[PDB]
């Protein structure tokens, strides 16, 4: 019923990996002019990708995977892992009366309403769940270790890594929310909404290159642009 | 994919 000592070590390992990956408390509060906006967005995205790789690397069993499968998982999960980690900050690191200022600031910039509206709908939707930092870290590792990604040769090897993380998360959902027995189903339900961002991001990327905005070599490599 | 492998393989 409760988390076994092995599950607690596994959770604590993941949490240590998740905390060692943190963006500045200077860049968060400060979050500007028109052309400087397109430069901050390119730094934000690079920072997400740098943090995502560092985190993934440390996931139990990831280093035992085929080198091509590792690249496919990284490339396939980057957008979804980025939207999930931003939701963690938006709901838990940053207060209610602060997220709204960030929404207005991002809208008044270049970026499309077709991109912003679903982005904040997801943040409000996932925010209602009152998720702990352990729930965000496990859901991020689950999103990354998706066996259904394009170019995955050994799918069962990825499924073997993902299954124990889903087990810990299912237990954490009862222990922290026994009043709402559907909390876990709601968390997995939020992943369907999270998968739509792959299409939205790809649209936003084609507009980025024609509006003559710069891409860093890392962003070009992870998204093929 | 030069940068991505570097980030994956580095110590
Ligand atoms: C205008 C103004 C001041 O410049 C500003 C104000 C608020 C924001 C803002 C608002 C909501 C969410 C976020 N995101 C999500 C996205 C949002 C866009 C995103 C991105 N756009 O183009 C790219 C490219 C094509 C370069 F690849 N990628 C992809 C996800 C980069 C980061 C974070 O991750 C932020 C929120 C965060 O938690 C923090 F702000 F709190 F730190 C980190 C940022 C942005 C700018």
């Amino acid at each position: 019923m409760e988390l076994t000592p092995d599950q607690q070590t596994l959770l604590h390992f993941i949490m240590d990996s998740y905390n060692k990956q943190r963006m500045p408390q200077e860049i968060t509060n400060k979050i500007f002019s028109a052309e400087e906006n397109f430069l901050i967005l390119t730094e934000m995205a690079t920072n997400h990708v740098q943090v995502l790789v560092e985190f993934t690397k440390k996931l139990p069993g990831f280093q035992t995977l085929d080198h091509e499968d590792q690249i496919a998982l990284l490339k396939g999960s980057a957008v979804e892992a980025m939207f999930l980690r931003s939701a963690e900050i938006f709901n838990k690191k940053l207060p209610s009366g602060h997220s709204d200022l960030l929404e207005a600031r991002i809208r008044n910039s270049g970026i499309s309403d077709e991109y912003i509206t679903p982005m904040f709908s997801f943040y409000k939707s996932i925010g209602e769940l009152k998720m702990t930092q352990e729930e965000y870290a496990l859901l991020t590792a689950i999103v990354i270790l998706s066996p259904d990604r394009q170019y995955i040769k050994d799918r069962e090897a990825v499924e073997k890594l993902q299954e124990p993380l889903l087990d810990v998360l299912q237990k954490l959902c009862k222990i922290h929310q026994p009043e709402n027995p559907q909390h876990f189903a709601c968390l997995l339900g939020r992943l369907t909404e999270l998968r739509t961002f792959n299409h939205h991001h790809a649209e936003m990327l084609m507009s980025w290159r024609v509006n003559d905005h710069k891409f860093t070599p890392l962003l070009c490599e992870i998204w093929d642009v | 994919h030069q940068l991505l492998r570097y980030l994956l393989d580095k110590d």
